[PDB]
C-alpha cells in the first residue's frame, strides 16, 4: 500500500550522501544556499528544505552537532514575515494563507525594485550574498534575533 | 544559463533519440550546477584584482573591479570647472571604458570555462556516438514508414564519414596508456634521465606528477583513466523507472523527446535563417508543397 | 581566517549596533591571552551612531585601567 | 492585478536579477549554443566484424543474445543458452 | 576639403571636441545611478596634474595601473571531484564495493575458463557438457573450508 | 604540486665550504617576499606517523583472499554515490585537519571512542542553550589555500575544443527510427504491474514476426482470442476505464518525435504528415528490395546456400563462417554487404551484373560493386553500389516484406605489391582493408598534405606541377616511393629554399626557436637557447595524416602536453622512413624484397653528409646561424632526425604502407590457417 | 525552411566558394522563382501532376538520364494537364474524377481534346507508377498466372514470352505516338497497343503495366533507332508487384 | 502548448542575427527574460 | 505628466502609444528620457506577455515616429553660437571657461559661456537619451513588438527595427535622411545598412540609401530580412489585446506558444 512515491527524479535514497560535502564542510561561509540550489529542479520553498536536510546528514555523518541557526538563515524571510504576524494578529504558530492580507497589487508594482536589483553592485561576491542582508533597521535586528537570549 | 542548458539538452535528447537511454533529472541539473560553479569560482578571484578605465588624456581616471564595480575616482582641478553635467558623462565614459576592459578580460576567462565544460560533456557525448550501432542519415532524405529514403541528387556528393575503426576496437584508455607508456618509456631512457634533473623535467613534474602530491595536499593524487559511459551498453535511468513506476518513465522520456524536437527545431530555424543571409531562400513560403502535399 | 608565523589572522568588520557605521580590519591577529578585545580610542567617535533605542550612541560608556 | 498572497513566487526571479552582475552575465564568446549538423556519419559494421570488436575492451562474444545489435541474434552463443530460447518457446 | 573629412575619423577627445565618448548601454543602465555610486566611493578625489605630462615628458603624479589577470588555476571540475576514485567528472557513477568486485571477477574468471575449455585445452568450446555448465566450483568450498 | 603556493620549507645547505662546493652556477632574481609553505608541505604540521603505524600493523591481512563469509554469495555490494562511508578523497585534510575534527568529535560524544561504550545520555552544556553557535560543522580550513593553492589547470587548446563540438554537431543528426516509430520497437513495452502481462499487449505483431521469420517447429503463437479483451481494445465507455488507460499508455509510447520530411513535428498544429496512408501505400509500390539482391537470387537459383559458400571459397580464400554471417544479415535483414561478401559477389555475378549493365545510357545510374571508398552505408554510394533504393531500413520490416516473397522455404605466392595486398586482404580481414581504405580516402582529402608533397618536390623536378601532382596521386596508392638520391636532394633543396627567403618557410614548415629567455651552460643547449633552430616541427594533430576520430582528442592533449614539456617520445618522435636504393630502379614496396627499401639512420647513414658538403649550395646553407646548430650537433643524429622527420611530415603515408605490408607478412600464415580449417569444416560437414 | 526555399533547389552545407557575384546572381534568381511561384499559385487548374514516390534528381536507374525523364515529367506531361484544365473548366465536366471525365468524354469528336488530355493524364500517371527505379522479380503468384497462358514448356517461360511480346507489340506500332500496355481483359490477359489519345480504362479494361513508345521519351538517350535498347531496360526498371497486385484485386 | 510545434521557435529568436547571437551584447536570449530557464518552477505561478 | 505617451493594459498584453501628432511624432530628449521608462515598466511588468508599442495619431500624422525633434536641436545650437559670439566679441573688445585680468569681462564672459555650454548640454543630452532609447528597446527583456504604422525619420527607424518583434504594415517606412539637412544620419540603421548580407542582396544600396536620403517600404525591409513580420488588418492592435485577454497561463511554454500562433496567422505571410 506505500509503493509509490511522487516527484521520482529525487529519491530520498540518493540524497543521503549530501552533494559537495567535501566543500562546504570546509568554508560554509563561500557556500550560501544559491551556489548548491542551482543542483535541484524543484522549486524555492522544496529545494531549501532539502539543503537543510542535507546539512543536517551531514553533520550527523561527521559525529558533530549541527547548527539549529541554519532553517532561520535559510529561510530568514519566512522568519520574520511569521514573527511579525505573530505580532499582528495575536497567536502563536505558523501563519497559514488564510490570513494573509488581501491587498492587490498592480501589474508593474515590482519595477522600482526591479531596477533597484538590476544596477545593483557588490565589492566582492559574499557582499552580493551574505546571509544577513535582509536587514537593515533595529527592529529587523530585533525580530531576527529574538531567540536566542545570547545574541 | 543559455549557452550551456542549449548544448545540455542537445546531449540529453540526442541521448534518448539514439538510444534508449534516459538521463537522470539529477544528472542534468548537476552537469550545469558545475558550470555555475565554476562562473562563481572565477568570480571570487575575479575580485581580488583592479581594472583601470582613463578618460581625456590621464585627466580622469577610474578604478573599477572588473564585474564593473566602482572603488576609487581621481580627477584634475580642470574637471571642476566643467558642469555638473559634463562632469557626470565624463567619469561616467571613464567608467566605460574601466568595464570594457574588464568584460574583456572576463571573455577570455569566459572561454576557458566552456572549453572545460565541452571537456567535461566529452565521455558523455563521444559515448553516443563512438559505438559500432550509431548512425545518422543526411537531413534532406525523406522518411517513409519502412525506412529513409535515398536522396537522389549528386551521388558525389553524400560521403558517410565513419569515427570508429571498423577493425577490433581501439579506445581512447588505451590511448592514455599508451601515453603514460612514453612517459615512462622516455623517463627511464638515459637522455630522459638528465632531462628529469632539468627545469623543465621539474616544471613537468610538479604539474602532471599526481603520484607524489603529499598526503592532504588538494588534487587529485592518481592519474586517472578516461571516463567511459558507452550509451547503449550503460542502462542508466530508465530502467529505475520502468522497475519503480511506469507513470514517471513515460513523464521523463517525454522529456527527453520534447527536447530533443526542440533542439532540432532551433537547428531548423538556424538554417533557414543562414539560408535567406545567403539568398537562396526567400522571406515568406514560396514552395507550399514542400509542406501541404503530405 | 589564515595562518601564519603560528597564528591565526582573521578578517573582521566592526560595527554600530544599527549597522549605521562600520570598519573593516584584514588582518588581525586571534590572541587568547586578552580578556577583553581592545581598539584605538579614535574609532569611538567614529563608530557611534546615536538611535532612538540609544539616545546616545552606546548603553555603556565608561572608564577602566 | 496581482494578490498580495502570490507574490513570493516572484522572489527568486527577482533575486537572481540582483546576482547576475558579473560572469553569471557573460556568455562565451563565439558560440551560441546551436550546433548544426554538417556532415552524415554511420558506425555500423557487418556482423563478423563486430564478432570479437569488444573482445579486448570487454570478455568475447560481447553481443550475444543482443537482439537490437545483431543481425544474427543467435551467434556466439554456447549451446545451452541457444537451448533455452526454444525451451522457453515451447 | 578633404584633410577635414580626415579629421572626422579620429576618435573623440574632450582636448578638440569637448565631448565625452557615448558608450550607450552603460549610460542607458547606469546614468541616474552615478551619483550612488560614486558617494559609495567616498566621492571624488581632486588632485593636480594627473594627465598632465611635465617638463621631459615624465607622467606627474603617476598614473594608476590595473592589477587584473586571468586566473589559471580555477577549474571547478577538479574542487569537487569524484568522492573514491578520483576522476574530474560532474558525471555520478554508482560504483560497486572494492574487493566485492575483485572477488566477483575472481569468480567469474575461474567460472567462465572452467565452462569454454573445460580441459585445459586452451581453445574455445561452445558445446560444452551438461557437468561442467550445472557444476559449481570447488573454489566455493574451498574458501569455506 | 602544481601552484603558487607549492614551495617547501626551510631546508639546510652547509657552511660557506659546502655551499660554494655545491653549487656551479648561480644566477640571481630581484627580491620579493617569502610566503610561508602550506600545510601540506609542512612536515611538522602534516606528520601522519600514528595511522601509517596502523597501516603497517594491518598490512599483513592485505595480503590475503577476499572471501564472503556467507557463503553462495556472488554478486558485488553496490557502494552508492556520496555516501561518507566511501569518500577517499581528502582534499585539504592534514594532520592537523585530521586532529582538530578527531577532537571536536570526541567532545560531541566521548562513547563513540570506547572499546567498550558506557551509557550515552545527553546531559547539560558549559556555553549555554544555544552553545551550539560555538560548536557546530567541521574544522574550517584557512582561506588563503582554499583560494590560492590548486593546480596549474593544463590548457585546452583549440584544437581539442574544435574536435568536440565536432562530435557535438554529428551527434545531433537524425536517426531514421525517431519520427516514425516502426510497429515492431512498439511491441516492446513491459510494466512491472500486475495488469500488464495478463493482456498479451503486442501480440499480433509478435504473432507476425513469429509466423514469417521463424521456423514452425520453434515458434510460440499468442492467441488473441483467449486473451482478456479478445486482444483488442474495449469499445469506449464499457471498460471501466481499463480501456482508456490501455489507450492513453499506447498512444504515449508510440508517438513520434523529433523532425519529419516537410521539417515538422508530428503533432505540429496546421500541417500533417501521412495523409490518408499516403506513405504507406509509397511503401507498397515500391517495396524493399536490392536490385543485386534479385540478381544473385536468380542465378543461385534452387541450390544450397551453404554449397554455394564451400564452393565460392577454395580452401585458402576466406572463412566461410564470415561470408556466411555477411551473406544471411544481406539478403533477409536487409543491409548493405560487407566489402568481403561484396568481392566474392563481384566474381561470382560478373557476367549479371555486365548483363545488367550493358544497354544504359550515359547520364543513368549503373550497378556497381567498388569499395576503394571506406565506409559500407549504402546512402553514401548514391544507392549505386548495391541495386538500392533506400538509405536505410529497418530490419524487422525488410525481412518481413520479402519474407511475403515466397522463395524461401521457412515451413607467384612470394612478392606482392601494394594493391596485391590489399585485394588479397580484402577476403581475409574485412574491417582492417576497410580502415586503410578509409585513411587513405581522408588523406586524399587533405589540402595540407598535398601542399607538403607538391612544395618538396618541385624543385627536383622542378618542371611541370602536372608531373608533380600525377606523382602525389600515384604516392596515395604506394605505387610510388621516391628513389634515395631524389629524396636527399629534395631535403636539400628544402634547405635552401627555406633560408634564401625565410617568410615563406618558417611561416608554413616549422622550425622551434630558441629562447634567450633560458640560459644555461653545455654545447648543445646554448645552440638551442640563442637564435637557433631546435627541432623540425611536425604537422598539428588537426591538419596531420588521419587518426580517427575517437582517439583524436587524447591524441591531441597528448602531443601537446608532450611538446610543451620537451617530452621527445610517442607522436612527437618520427618514424625512420624507407626509401628505394640507388642501385635499384624499382618503383614501390615490396612484400618480399628488404634490400629496394633503405633506411637512414644515424650510424650507417645514406650519403646526406658527402651530398651536402659536395652540393653546390652548401656555403649558401652554411650562411644561416640557424641552420649550425641542426648541421652540427653533439648528436651527429641532427642530421639524420632533421631528414626522417622533414620525410615524415611530407610524406606520411610511406611510414603508412611501410607498416600495411609489415603487418601483411606479419599476420597471413595464421590467416591461412584459420581460413582452410573453418572452410574444411563445413566441407566434411556437408558431404557427410 | 523547406517552404521557404524555391522549387528546383537544393538545401545544403556551405563550403564557402561563393565569389560575391555569383552569390548575388544567386538571389536574384530567387527572386524570380518567388514571382513566378505567385503566378503558378493562380494557374492552377483542378488537375495536377502527380507526386512521384521515388527520387528522379539523378536519372531512373538504368533506363532515363535526368535530362530524359525531366523531359517527360516537366514538359510533356505538365502540357498535357494545362491543356486538360483548360477544356474541363467552364464545361459539364468541372471537377471530377479523372473517370468521369476519361469515360464521359470517350468516343467524342466535339470533346475530343478533353479526352485526349484526359487520358494522355492518365497515361504518365501510369507509367510513373509502372516504373520502380532498380526494378523487381515477378512475384510468384502473377508468373503462374502468366504462364498457363503465355508459357510453353519452359520455366517462367511467361517472363521472356511477356518481354519479347511487349517489345513486339511497341515495334509494331509505326507511328511512336502512344502508349503499350500489358492488361486484363477480365477473361485473360494481354499486351494491347494504345495510340496516342487513347487510354485502357476508356476501352474498360485493367492496366497492369504501362510502358511509354512516344519517341520523345527514348530520343535524347537511345536515339532514334534505338526502341529495342529501351524497352529491355524498362523491364529492368519496370515494377511487377504493382502488376501482381491489381491482377489480383481485378480477380477477387 | 508543447505538442503544437508552433511558438517553439521564439525560444531561439536570438538566431534572427547571427554575427549578434555570436557576439552576446544584448543580454536578453530568452522569452521571459535573460535566458530561457532562468526560474522555471517559480515565476509561472505569480498568476492566481 | 505630458500626456504625451499613453496607454491600453488587457490583462497579459501592453500598449504603449506615442502621442505627438503636432511635430510629427519627433520626441523630445524628456519624451525619450520618458518612453525609456514606460518601456521597460511595460516590459519588466510581471504579467506582460507582449508589450506593443505604435503610434497614436488622430489622422493628423501619418508618421510612426520622426527622428530628434531637429527644430527643437537646431534653435540651441543657434543659441549656443550666439552666445559664443558676444563673448568673443567682449573677449576681443577687452582683447583690445575663460581667465581675465578684469573682474566686469570675466563675470559676463563666464556667465555667457556657461549658458553656451549649457545648451549645448540640452543638445547632448537629447542625442543619449534618443540613442540610449534604442538600446533599451534593444535589450528588452520580455517580448517586445513594435507596430510599425506610418513614416520613420532616423531615430524612429532606430526605434522600429530593433525590437526582436517588429511588424510592418503596408503603411511602414524607413527614411534614414539628413545629409539633406547638412547632417550625418543617426538611428543604427547603419549598421543594418552594412550587414554583409545587404552587400550580397542589394550591393550599392547601403550608399544609395546614406547618401541620397531615400525611402525604404515594407518590401524592401522584408527583403532585405530586417524583419520577419508583415500583416494587412484593420486595427491590429485591438486583436492582439482582445486575443491576450482570451489566453490563460504564465509558463513559458504557454507565452511561447500563444505569441508564436499570433505571429503564425497574421504577422507571417503563410497565405
Ligand atoms: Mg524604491
Amino acid at each position: 500500500r506505500l509503493r509509490y512515491e511522487i516527484n521520482e527524479d529525487y529519491k530520498v535514497r540518493d540524497e543521503l550522501g549530501p552533494e559537495l560535502f567535501a566543500l562546504w564542510s570546509k568554508a560554509p561561509e563561500r557556500w550560501p544556499p544559491e551556489r548548491l540550489s542551482k543542483m535541484y529542479g524543484l522549486d524555492f520553498t522544496l529545494v531549501r528544505k532539502i539543503l537543510v536536510w542535507h546539512h543536517f546528514k551531514a553533520c550527523y555523518d561527521a559525529c558533530v552537532e549541527p547548527d539549529w541557526s541554519l532553517p532561520k538563515r535559510l529561510f530568514a524571510l519566512e522568519w520574520i514575515r511569521d514573527v511579525r504576524a505573530r505580532k499582528h494578529g495575536l497567536f502563536y504558530g505558523k501563519m497559514r494563507f488564510a490570513e494573509q492580507k488581501i491587498t492587490f497589487y498592480s501589474d508593474r508594482f515590482l519595477f522600482r525594485d526591479l531596477v533597484n536589483r538590476r544596477e545593483a553592485s557588490y565589492a566582492n561576491v559574499w557582499e552580493m550574498d551574505d546571509p544577513y542582508r535582509f536587514l537593515q533597521t533595529e527592529q529587523d535586528y530585533e525580530d531576527y534575533w529574538g531567540d536566542n537570549y545570547d545574541v | 544559463m543559455e549557452v550551456y542548458r542549449r548544448i545540455t539538452e542537445r546531449v540529453r535528447g540526442a541521448l534518448w533519440a539514439h538510444h534508449g537511454r534516459l538521463m537522470s533529472e539529477r544528472q542534468f541539473h548537476r552537469i550545469l550546477a558545475f558550470v555555475y560553479n565554476n562562473k562563481y569560482e572565477y568570480q571570487i578571484r575575479f575580485d581580488r584584482m583592479e581594472v583601470v578605465g582613463r578618460e581625456w588624456g590621464g585627466r580622469v581616471e577610474v578604478v573599477t573591479t572588473p564585474a564593473g564595480f566602482l572603488k576609487r575616482v581621481r580627477v584634475n582641478p580642470c574637471v571642476e570647472d566643467l558642469t555638473l553635467y559634463q562632469q557626470q558623462q565624463l567619469i561616467l565614459s571613464a567608467y566605460a571604458n574601466a568595464c570594457a576592459d574588464g568584460r574583456k578580460l572576463m571573455e577570455q576567462a569566459e572561454m576557458n570555462i566552456y572549453k572545460q565544460f565541452l571537456k567535461d560533456l566529452k565521455p558523455i557525448v563521444m559515448g553516443i556516438r563512438d559505438n559500432p550501432e550509431f548512425y545518422t542519415v543526411s537531413e534532406n532524405s525523406i522518411e517513409t514508414i519502412g525506412g529513409v529514403l535515398q536522396t537522389g541528387d549528386s551521388n558525389n556528393l553524400c560521403h558517410t564519414h565513419r569515427t570508429i575503426p571498423a577493425a577490433k576496437a581501439r579506445q581512447p584508455a588505451d590511448e592514455v596508456r599508451a601515453r603514460q607508456e612514453w612517459e615512462q618509456k622516455w623517463i627511464n631512457s638515459p637522455r630522459g634521465q638528465s632531462w628529469a634533473l632539468t627545469l623543465r623535467g621539474k616544471t613537468y613534474f610538479a604539474l602532471h606528477g599526481p603520484q607524489y602530491r603529499p598526503r592532504g595536499a588538494p588534487g587529485a593524487k592518481k592519474e586517472t583513466l578516461p571516463l567511459d559511459i558507452p550509451a547503449p551498453y550503460t542502462a542508466m535511468d530508465e530502467k529505475r523507472l520502468l522497475k519503480k513506476n511506469w507513470m514517471a518513465y513515460l513523464d521523463n522520456k517525454h522529456v527527453a523527446e520534447v527536447m530533443w524536437t526542440r533542439v532540432k527545431i532551433a537547428d531548423r530555424e538556424k538554417r533557414q535563417r543562414l539560408l535567406q543571409e545567403t539568398g537562396r531562400a526567400w522571406h515568406r513560403p514560396i514552395n507550399e508543397e514542400a509542406i501541404n502535399r503530405w | 581566517f589564515r595562518m601564519s608565523g603560528g597564528d591565526m589572522f582573521v578578517e573582521y568588520k566592526v560595527l554600530s549596533r544599527d549597522h549605521r557605521r562600520s570598519i573593516r580590519v584584514e588582518d588581525a591577529i586571534v590572541d587568547p591571552t586578552f580578556k577583553r578585545t581592545v581598539l584605538p580610542l579614535g574609532w569611538l567617535e567614529l563608530l557611534r551612531s546615536p538611535s532612538l533605542r540609544l539616545p546616545t550612541g552606546y548603553f555603556v560608556e565608561e572608564t577602566v585601567h | 492585478k496581482v494578490p498580495h498572497s502570490l507574490i513570493y513566487n516572484i522572489y527568486p526571479y527577482l533575486e537572481e536579477i540582483r546576482r547576475r552582475k558579473g560572469m553569471m552575465a557573460m556568455h562565451p564568446p563565439g558560440k551560441d549554443g546551436l550546433l548544426m549538423p554538417d556532415r552524415v556519419v554511420d558506425n555500423r559494421l557487418p556482423d563478423h566484424l563486430k564478432r570479437g570488436y569488444y573482445d579486448d575492451v570487454y570478455w568475447k562474444d560481447f553481443f550475444a543474445g543482443s537482439d537490437e545489435h545483431l543481425n544474427e541474434p543467435r551467434m556466439g552463443l554456447r549451446g545451452d543458452e541457444m537451448r533455452r530460447r526454444l525451451e522457453e518457446a515451447q | 576639403d578633404d584633410s577635414d573629412i580626415l579629421r572626422l575619423r579620429a576618435p573623440l577627445t574632450y582636448d578638440m571636441d569637448s565631448t565625452a565618448a557615448l558608450h550607450v548601454p552603460t549610460h542607458c543602465g547606469k546614468a541616474s545611478r552615478l551619483a550612488g555610486m560614486l558617494q559609495d566611493a567616498g566621492g571624488v578625489q581632486v588632485l593636480d596634474g594627473l594627465g598632465e605630462v611635465d617638463d621631459k615628458g615624465e607622467p606627474k603624479v603617476p598614473p594608476l595601473q590595473s592589477n587584473a589577470s586571468v586566473p589559471t588555476n580555477v577549474s571547478f571540475y577538479e574542487m569537487a571531484r569524484h568522492p573514491w576514485e578520483d576522476r574530474a567528472s560532474s558525471w555520478r557513477r554508482d560504483g560497486f564495493t572494492e574487493g566485492s568486485l575483485e572477488y566477483f571477477e575472481s569468480q567469474y574468471r575461474s567460472a567462465e575458463r572452467a565452462v569454454y575449455d573445460e580441459e585445459g585445452r586452451g581453445v574455445r568450446n561452445y558445446w560444452p557438457s551438461r557437468d561442467a555448465v550445472e557444476g559449481i566450483a570447488q573454489e566455493e568450498e574451498n574458501d569455506a573450508q | 604540486g602544481g601552484s603558487v603556493l607549492d614551495r617547501s620549507v626551510a631546508v639546510p645547505i652547509g657552511d660557506s665550504t659546502q655551499v660554494r662546493e655545491l653549487f656551479v652556477e648561480t644566477k640571481v632574481l630581484g627580491v620579493e617576499p617569502l610566503q610561508s609553505p602550506p600545510s601540506w608541505r609542512t612536515p611538522f604540521r602534516n606528520d601522519f606517523a600514528e595511522e601509517r603505524l596502523k597501516e603497517l600493523q594491518r598490512a599483513p591481512f592485505k595480503r590475503e583472499k577476499y572471501v564472503s563469509l556467507i557463503q553462495g554469495k556472488y554478486t558485488p555490494k553496490v557502494k552508492k554515490f556520496g555516501y561518507t562511508q566511501h569518500t577517499t578523497v581528502d582534499d585539504f585534510e592534514t594532520k592537523e585537519y585530521k586532529d582538530r575534527l578527531l577532537s571536536k568529535q570526541f567532545f560531541q560524544n566521548p562513547q563513540a571512542f570506547e572499546v567498550v561504550p558506557d551509557r550515552h545520555e545527553r546531559s547539560v552544556q558549559f556555553g549555554g542553550k544555544w552553545e551550539y553557535q560555538r560548536t557546530h560543522g567541521l574544522p574550517t580550513v584557512d582561506r588563503n589555500e582554499l583560494e590560492n593553492g590548486w593546480s596549474e589547470v593544463e590548457p585546452i587548446s583549440d584544437g581539442e575544443m574544435k574536435v568536440i563540438e565536432q562530435a557535438l554537431r554529428d551527434i545531433s543528426g537524425p536517426r531514421p527510427g525517431n519520427f516514425v516509430k516502426p510497429p515492431s520497437k512498439t511491441k516492446s513495452l513491459q510494466l512491472s504491474e500486475s495488469w500488464w502481462e495478463p493482456l498479451g499487449y503486442g501480440w499480433e505483431q509478435h504473432n507476425e514476426e513469429q509466423k514469417a521469420l521463424c521456423d514452425v517447429t520453434e515458434q510460440r503463437l499468442i492467441d488473441g482470442s483467449n486473451l482478456p479483451f479478445g486482444g483488442k481494445l474495449p469499445p469506449f465507455g464499457t471498460s471501466y476505464g481499463m480501456g482508456e488507460r490501455m489507450r492513453a499508455i499506447i498512444e504515449d509510447y508510440s508517438k513520434g518525435f523529433g523532425l519529419g520530411p516537410h521539417g515538422h513535428s508530428p503533432t505540429h498544429d496546421t500541417i500533417h504528415y501521412n495523409t490518408l496512408n499516403a506513405e504507406g501505400e509509397r511503401v507498397r509500390d515500391l517495396g524493399y528490395t536490392d536490385a543485386l539482391g534479385r540478381l544473385f537470387s536468380e542465378k543461385l537459383g534452387d541450390r544450397d546456400v551453404h554449397q554455394w559458400a564451400v564452393e565460392s571459397c577454395a580452401d585458402g580464400e576466406a572463412d566461410v563462417r564470415q561470408l556466411l554471417l555477411s551473406l544471411h544479415e544481406w539478403r533477409e535483414r536487409g543491409r548493405p554487404p560487407s566489402l568481403l561478401l561484396a568481392n566474392v559477389l563481384s566474381k561470382y555475378l560478373e557476367e549479371e551484373i555486365a548483363a545488367f549493365n550493358k544497354g544504359i545510357p550515359e547520364n543513368a545510374p549503373k550497378l556497381q560493386l567498388e569499395t576503394s571508398d571506406g565506409t559500407l552505408a549504402h546512402s553514401g554510394s548514391g544507392g549505386s553500389r548495391s541495386g538500392t533504393m533506400w538509405a536505410d531500413v529497418d530490419p524487422t520490416t525488410f525481412a518481413l516484406h520479402q519474407a511475403s516473397q515466397s522463395t524461401r522455404s521457412t515451413r607467384q605466392n612470394e612478392d606482392k605489391m601494394v594493391v596485391h595486398v590489399l585485394e588479397e586482404l580484402s577476403l581475409r580481414n574485412d574491417g582492417l582493408v576497410m580502415d586503410i581504405q578509409y585513411a587513405i580516402r581522408e588523406n586524399k582529402k587533405n589540402r595540407r598534405l598535398r601542399w607538403e608533397f607538391v612544395t618538396t618536390l618541385l624543385p627536383v623536378f622542378g618542371g611541370n606541377e602536372a608531373k608533380v601532382e600525377q606523382l602525389y596521386s600515384d604516392y596515395c596508392d604506394g605505387k610510388y616511393v621516391p628513389n634515395i638520391t631524389v629524396a636527399v636532394e629534395a631535403f636539400i633543396a628544402f634547405l635552401h629554399n627555406a633560408t634564401q627567403h625565410p617568410e615563406t618557410y618558417s611561416a608554413s614548415d616549422y622550425f622551434d626557436i630558441d629562447d634567450g629567455k633560458s640560459s644555461t651552460a653545455s654545447g648543445t643547449g646554448d645552440q638551442p637557447s640563442a637564435g637557433q633552430y631546435t627541432t623540425l616541427k611536425l604537422l598539428d594533430p588537426l591538419e596531420g595524416p588521419f587518426v580517427f576520430d575517437n582517439v583524436k582528442v587524447e591524441y591531441i592533449q597528448t602531443v601537446e602536453r608532450f611538446r610543451r614539456h620537451g617530452i621527445r617520445a610517442g607522436p612527437v618522435m618520427a618514424p625512420a622512413t624507407g626509401f628505394i636504393a640507388a642501385n635499384c630502379k624499382s618503383l614501390n614496396y615490396f612484400t618480399r624484397r628488404q634490400e629496394e627499401v633503405v633506411y637512414v639512420t644515424n650510424d650507417s647513414d645514406q650519403g646526406l653528409r658527402r651530398s651536402l658538403e659536395n652540393s653546390a649550395y652548401h656555403k649558401t646553407i652554411a650562411a644561416n646561424p640557424a641552420l649550425q646548430y641542426l648541421l652540427k650537433a653533439r648528436r651527429g643524429a641532427a642530421l639524420v632526425e632533421t631528414f626522417n622527420r622533414f620525410f615524415y611530415r611530407t610524406m606520411p603515408m610511406l611510414n603508412f604502407y611501410q607498416n600495411v605490408l609489415k603487418h601483411y607478412s606479419e599476420t597471413i600464415q595464421p590467416l591461412r590457417q584459420a581460413a582452410k580449417s573453418s572452410t574444411r569444416g563445413l566441407a566434411r560437414a556437408l558431404e557427410s | 525552411y523547406h517552404a521557404y526555399v524555391p522549387k528546383g533547389a537544393s538545401v545544403q552545407m556551405g563550403e564557402t566558394f561563393m565569389p560575391s557575384n555569383i552569390a548575388t546572381a544567386v538571389f536574384r534568381e530567387t527572386e524570380a522563382a518567388a514571382a513566378r511561384a505567385d503566378k503558378t499559385k493562380e494557374e492552377t487548374g483542378f488537375f495536377s501532376q502527380p507526386r512521384l514516390n521515388y527520387p528522379v534528381s539523378s536519372g531512373i536507374p538504368a533506363l532515363f538520364s535526368k535530362d530524359q525523364f525531366d523531359m517527360q515529367y516537366s514538359l510533356f506531361h505538365r502540357d498535357v494537364v494545362e491543356t486538360l484544365n483548360r477544356h474541363t473548366l467552364g464545361t459539364p465536366l468541372e471537377g471530377h474524377n479523372l473517370e468521369t471525365v476519361i469515360r464521359k468524354t470517350s468516343f467524342d469528336a466535339t470533346q475530343a481534346v478533353a479526352h485526349t488530355a484526359a487520358s494522355e493524364h492518365f497515361n504518365y500517371c501510369f507509367f510513373y507508377k509502372s516504373l520502380r527505379p532498380w526494378g523487381t522479380a515477378p512475384p510468384p503468384r502473377l508468373r503462374e498466372a502468366l504462364q498457363l497462358q503465355y508459357g510453353t514448356n519452359g520455366s517462367a517461360d511467361a517472363m521472356d514470352e511477356v518481354r519479347r511480346i511487349v517489345w513486339v507489340t511497341a515495334a509494331s506500332h509505326q507511328e511512336r505516338c502512344g502508349w503499350v500496355y500489358l492488361v486484363w481483359s477480365g477473361v485473360h490477359f494481354d499486351v494491347v497497343e494504345f495510340p496516342h489519345g487513347s487510354c485502357p480504362i476508356a476501352s474498360d479494361l485493367i492496366p497492369l503495366l504501362a510502358l511509354n513508345v512516344h519517341e520523345s521519351a527514348y530520343i535524347l538517350d537511345y536515339g532514334t533507332s534505338g526502341l529495342k535498347q529501351y524497352v529491355e531496360n524498362y523491364f529492368k526498371a519496370c515494377n511487377w508487384p504493382l502488376a501482381e497486385r491489381y491482377y489480383l484485386m481485378a480477380i477477387g | 502548448f508543447v505538442d503544437l510545434e508552433t511558438g517553439t521557435s521564439l525560444y531561439f529568436r536570438d538566431t534572427r542575427d547571427s554575427a549578434e547571437a555570436i557576439a552576446h551584447a544584448a543580454d536578453s536570449k530568452g522569452i521571459k527574460g535573460m535566458d530561457n530557464a532562468i526560474d522555471l518552477y517559480n515565476e509561472y505561478r505569480i498568476v492566481p | 505628466a505630458n500626456r504625451t505617451i499613453t496607454g491600453n493594459d488587457g490583462r497579459f498584453s501592453k500598449t504603449i502609444m506615442i502621442n505627438e501628432p503636432q511635430c510629427n511624432q519627433a520626441l523630445s530628449a524628456k519624451t525619450a528620457s520618458e518612453l525609456s521608462k514606460e518601456i521597460d515598466k511595460a516590459t519588466n511588468a510581471v504579467y506582460s506577455k507582449l508589450s506593443v508599442l505604435e503610434a497614436a495619431q488622430s489622422g493628423l500624422t501619418d508618421y510612426f515616429c520622426g527622428g530628434l525633434n531637429f527644430e527643437i536641436v537646431g534653435f540651441e545650437l543657434h543659441m549656443a553660437a550666439m552666445l559664443r559670439e558676444r563673448a568673443a566679441a567682449i573677449l576681443e573688445r577687452s582683447g583690445a571657461c575663460a581667465m581675465l585680468l578684469e573682474k566686469a569681462d570675466e563675470r559676463e564672459v563666464n556667465k555667457l559661456l556657461r549658458d553656451a555650454s549649457r545648451y549645448e548640454d540640452r543638445v547632448d543630452d537629447a542625442l543619449r537619451q534618443h540613442a540610449s532609447l534604442i538600446w533599451r528597446v534593444y535589450t528588452a527583456p520580455r517580448p517586445l513588438m513594435t507596430l510599425t504604422n506610418g513614416k520613420c525619420r532616423g531615430t524612429g527607424c532606430g526605434l522600429s527595427l530593433f525590437a526582436k518583434y517588429c511588424a510592418l504594415k503596408d503603411s511602414s517606412e524607413f527614411i534614414f535622411d539628413g545629409p539633406n539637412v547638412g547632417i550625418t544620419p543617426y538611428g543604427g540603421m547603419t549598421r543594418l545598412l552594412a550587414r554583409p548580407e545587404t552587400s550580397l542582396k542589394y550591393p550599392g544600396l547601403a550608399e544609395f540609401v546614406v547618401l541620397t536620403g531615400a525611402s525604404l517600404f515594407a518590401g524592401d525591409a522584408l527583403r532585405l530580412g530586417w524583419t520577419d513580420l508583415f500583416t494587412t488588418i484593420p486595427d491590429m492592435t485591438y486583436h492582439i489585446k482582445e486575443w491576450f485577454d482570451t489566453t490563460e497561463h504564465m509558463h513559458n511554454d504557454a507565452v511561447a506558444w500563444q505569441l508564436g500562433h499570433l505571429l503564425e496567422t497574421c504577422f507571417k505571410m503563410k497565405e
